RNA sequence: CGAAGAACCUUACCUGGCCUUGACAUGCUGAGAACUUUCCAGAGAUGGAUUGGUGCCUUCGGGAACUCAGACACAGGUGCUGCAUGGCUGUCGUCAGCUCGUGUCGUGAGAUGUUGGGUUAAGUCCCGUAACGAGCGCAACCCUUGUCCUUAGUUACCAGCACCUCGGGUGGGCACUCUAAGGAGACUGCCGGUGACAAACCGGAGGAAGGUGGGGAUGACGUCAAGUCAUCAUGGCCCUUACGGCCAGGGCUACACACGUGCUACAAUGGUCGGUACAAAGGGUUGCCAAGCCGCGAGGUGGAGCUAAUCCCAUAAAACCGAUCGUAGUCCGGAUCGCAGUCUGCAACUCGACUGCGUGAAGUCGGAAUCGCUAGUAAUCGUGAAUCAGAAUGUCACGGUG
């Protein structure tokens, strides 16, 4: 998926709000609606709100999370 | 000299030009053996030769196109058998009694396409 | 029911020479595999010719003869009585019955070497010892039992 | 709908608008000579853009009838429609054969 | 049930209303651009009747011939309509435009024209017997050897689908030989849709 | 000289009209030659519904016809070109 | 099954953000040509800058085309009604029946025709008969497949002559094959028996085809108030600061379960390896995308030829020849999962298709029951296409063995 022809993906709004705000350190979470980034070594250890369908669900992101994209972490259906 | 029949089976034509000769027997540039490799074929290309007993006394050169292997050789035996009675228009009762003549009409039925095969339909639950 | 079928004949058997064996190979063949059909065939048939010495068709005409019945039952109810007519088998029909019935138990032989499952039926039916002559003489068996219905309340 | 077949026809006009700059920039990203670098900004004219000018985004319908389901592009009428069409002799060269 | 009596003959009996050979690429710009034709030309001549509208395409500009019963009404004094409307229908086909008119001598015996006046006769409320019994009749004192017309709606009634079912003379429809007409105009009444069909049978052959 | 067109009661009752003409002008033109035509056929489904076993399909002809003129001395038929053409035939020039 | 293609788009549903004459039609008022602005905020919608252009016919007054703003009538609705309907289809059923003009009988609803004998795929026909005729229906007419004649030979063919590098490769020829338009041909036509000797039935000659040669299209009056108001059209009711619209994600592909259809298997009539033979049909100047070339492979470069007997898609597979496997949950089976990639797309996590390595499951022919098929039929093996940026075990179309 995604050869690497064309390697890398970042929304340009996403990526705009995360580099600036690497400047001034993690003190908020980052509300998004995209999914469809991947996460970066530029972006880790940050707070991403990833939205789940109805609401934003906090995002932990580890070292160990930069190959799998953000969309992972945020459920579709319950099944309670 | 030599005589023309063409055949056709299968949607299989064949041309097959009978000749003076040793029954050499070509097909495509190569011979019968080459051609039909261990099958009914061999023989039932060279049916209509014994048939009359003519097997040695005509060469038989033969070029094919479209079908298989089974519809080319009977290709071959309709336009041998179409040859031979140009030649020797006597032997037509020989032939219609042994039905080679009568050139064989069944061809593949259109697919009534919706049921599986031409005539295959779905297993019809009733509930 | 009007009587409408024709009959289609089929005789080939060209590397042989025979009539009855080219019918017993359309009996062996699955999924049109002629081909493979007609090697399967001369392949149980070389090696009934090296088991015996004698020509491998009598062989095989013998067990034709040890395998096709004469009479079985035949069950039609009379609308309230489940009874069993035995009839005799057409002369045309003795031998499709039993060239269906040999290469049903010769699939069922489990040894290797599918020919020779089919060279050792072929190798029983002409001493008698085989399962479908056993197969046989159970429906003969059945046919003396089922012999009070041949022409009454039939 | 009347307001669907109104909103997919400015995306088919969105499509033809452009129609040039993003040819250039897969181009760009299609050469293996291309440089990473010429590629990776390359990747920002097609994001910035809007969405709907991809032939991706674009749903052919039926022109008469604007059903989505059931269209030919040998034709420009719907599964149904052309039936209509075709049996009063309209679409030429057109019959009923076997 | 009783495919469409014109697509089953297309050929030996009938021929297309429309003549021209596109490619792939222009197949479907050709066809929009024709049947968009016929909707606008029926809807502009309410009046003045239109049964038939070839549209042949000669090299590269075009040719149409509308088939009018009243030509006078579409040509009135020397064709100040019929240049109006040469010059919009350049708008809607860009390819310039001819236009042809004939006549439609007996016009009672054409399928739409004969169902565009039921459909007349029907939204004023007359009885839905008494027209097609004289509009058979009025067919059948000149040409056509049989009519059948079938009237299915509301037909006034309140929770009714009741399917009038007149015929005259004789009107085959398995029979390929024939030369068949047929039309289907709907009427808009106060209440209810009402649908006509009409099977003008001319001679055979 | 080819033409090309979409049925024989033009294509082939045009090859008098341009051999007639031509050999009316003192050039010498042999007989016209046929080609194998060709033949797409077009399959579609027929129901509304599925019923699939219902089936319609088409076939479009494409009539080749060839001339062979034997002493290029006349531009009758160069002028003579929009007479010939009527209302589907092509023709590609190939003065021999 | 509507679905001839659910990542977004399709899309109606849900969670949010944003609109109120509105995304769109007409009529009124004012302002600017249209256009192009290559920038910023914001998830986007949207908002604000935005180099620049000042057109076009001019009674030189202005008009027309487009874009922006105001308000009214309004527009819009995949909101309900398919028992209010049109149109289209399923259905018994391609079953052979269903009706009408006149006359007659019966007080009447009716019935006669359309019943009786024979025969037929058939209410197809013959003989009788208060019935005489006609219509719908059946057959034929239409399409496809199989024989022959005439017209004419390029990109098709090579009988005669040269040539050759021995490939019709080349000149050349118009004999033929081959191609495809126009027509003949099959009507129980003829012979023997059978029948009331009359339909018709059983055999025979000839003929390519013999008894409606095969298949397809073509389904009567009607039934199920069968399905569709969501393809379209429409009567009535309702929403019209939203049941109408625009933008983001998510959802329709969830998951102890039961059901229908379809593909794989469970193997030795078979599994792999290496040789070798023959198809039909179709798609391609907004496309097919060759050769060489680099890659274990999906593929990347490359750009030919090409608008089609020319060039490509394009290697058909089963079969046949030689080796091994020796029936073992296995050189069967491929699901599952881990790692690594290519192609399409702004975007392959929910949620795509394939390629490389490893893993190796259930499965040893399957209960009551139950289905399709009478001949190129069932069985099995391929090829290409419609929808289509990508995506098929379904489905579109034709062929091998049989
Ligand atoms: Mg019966
Ligand atoms: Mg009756
Ligand atoms: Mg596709």
């Amino acid at each position: 998926p995604r050869s690497l022809k064309k390697g890398p993906f970042i929304d340009l709004h996403l990526l705009k709000k995360v580099e600036v705000a690497v400047e001034k350190n993690d003190r908020k979470p980052i509300k998004t609606w995209s999914r469809r980034s991947m996460i970066l070594p530029h972006m880790v250890g940050l707070t991403i709100a990833v939205h789940n369908g109805r609401q934003h669900v906090p995002v932990l992101v580890n070292e160990d999370m930069v190959g799998h994209k953000l969309g992972e972490f945020a459920a579709t259906r319950t099944y309670r | 000299t030599q005589n023309y029949g063409t055949g056709r089976r299968k949607t299989a034509t064949a041309r097959v030009f009978l000749r003076p000769g040793t029954g050499k027997i070509s097909i495509n540039n190569r011979g019968l053996d080459q051609f039909f490799g261990r099958e009914t074929a061999r023989m039932v290309v060279r049916q209509p030769l014994e048939l009359t007993e003519t097997v040695e006394k005509f060469d038989i050169f033969v070029t094919v196109v479209g079908g298989g292997v089974s519809g080319q050789a009977g290709a071959i035996r309709h336009g041998i058998t179409r040859a031979l009675i140009e030649y020797d228009e006597t032997l037509r009762s020989s032939l219609r009694k042994a039905g080679y003549v009568t050139r064989d009409a069944r061809e593949v039925e259109r697919k009534k396409v919706g049921l599986r095969k031409a005539r295959k339909r779905p297993q019809y639950s009733k509930r | 029911r009007r009587r409408v079928a024709a009959k289609r004949e089929v005789l080939a058997d060209p590397k042989y020479g025979s009539q009855i064996l080219a019918k017993f190979m359309n009996h062996v063949m699955e999924s049109g595999k002629k081909a493979v059909a007609e090697r399967i065939v001369y392949g149980a048939l070389d090696k009934v010719k090296e088991r015996g010495k004698a020509d491998p068709l009598e062989t095989f005409e013998k067990a034709l003869d040890a395998i096709a019945p004469l009479v079985e039952v035949k069950s039609r109810r009379v609308g309230g009585a489940t009874y069993q007519v035995p009839v005799e088998v057409r002369p045309s029909r003795r031998n499709a019955l039993a060239m269906r019935w040999l290469v049903d138990f010769a699939r069922k032989r489990g040894e290797k070497s599918m020919a020779l499952r089919l060279a050792g039926e072929l190798l029983d039916a002409a001493e008698g010892k085989g399962a479908a002559v056993k197969k046989r003489e159970d429906v003969h068996r059945m046919a003396e039992a089922n012999k009070a219905f041949s022409h009454y309340r039939f | 709908k009347e307001s669907m077949k109104n909103r997919e026809l400015k995306r088919q006009l969105t499509v033809a608008k452009y129609a040039k700059k993003r040819a250039e920039l897969k181009a760009i990203i299609a050469n293996p000579n291309s440089s990473a670098e010429e590629r990776w900004n390359a990747q920002v004219a097609l994001q910035k853009q809007p969405r709907d000018a991809s032939a991706s985004r674009l749903r052919n319908r039926c022109r008469l009838t604007g059903r989505p389901h059931g269209f030919y592009r040998k034709f420009g009428l719907s599964r149904n429609k052309l039936r209509e069409a075709a049996m009063r002799g309209d679409v030429p060269g057109l019959v009923k054969a076997s | 049930q009783k495919v469409h009596p014109n697509g089953i003959r297309l050929g030996i009996v009938k021929e297309h209303t429309s003549v021209w050979y596109a490619d792939r690429k222009n197949y479907a710009d050709y066809l929009f651009a024709d049947l968009k034709v016929r909707e606008y030309l029926q809807d502009k001549l309410k009046s003045a009747s239109v049964s038939r509208i070839d549209i042949h395409r000669p090299a590269q500009t075009a040719r149409i011939t509308i088939h009018t019963a009243r030509p006078g009404i579409v040509i009135g004094k020397k064709g100040e309509d019929v240049e109006k409307l040469r010059q919009d229908l350049t708008k809607q086909m860009g390819v310039p435009v001819h236009i042809n008119i004939e006549e439609i001598r007996k016009p009672e015996l054409d399928a739409m024209l004969v169902a565009q006046s039921v459909a007349q006769q029907l939204e004023r409320r007359v009885m839905f017997r008494r027209a097609m019994k004289r509009a058979v009749q009025n067919a059948m004192r000149i040409g056509a050897k049989g009519i059948k017309i079938q009237v299915s709606g509301r037909l006034g009634g309140a929770e009714i689908a009741r399917t009038e079912w007149y015929r005259e003379g004789r009107v085959p429809l398995h029979t390929l030989r024939a030369d068949i007409d047929y039309a289907t105009y709907e009427a808009h009444t106060t209440y209810g849709v009402i649908g006509v069909k009409v099977w003008i049978f001319k001679g055979e052959v | 000289i080819r033409l090309k067109a979409f049925d024989h009661r033009l294509i082939d009752q045009s090859t008098q009209e341009i051999v007639e003409t031509a050999k009316r002008t003192g050039a010498q033109v042999r007989g016209p030659i046929p080609l194998p035509t060709r033949k797409e056929r077009f399959t579609v489904l027929i129901s509304p519904h599925v019923n699939k076993d219902a089936r319609d399909q088409y076939e479009i002809r494409t009539h080749k016809r060839v001339l062979d003129i034997v002493q290029p001395t006349d531009k009758t038929v160069d002028a003579l070109m929009k007479l010939d053409l009527a209302a589907g035939v092509e023709v590609q020039i190939s003065l021999g």
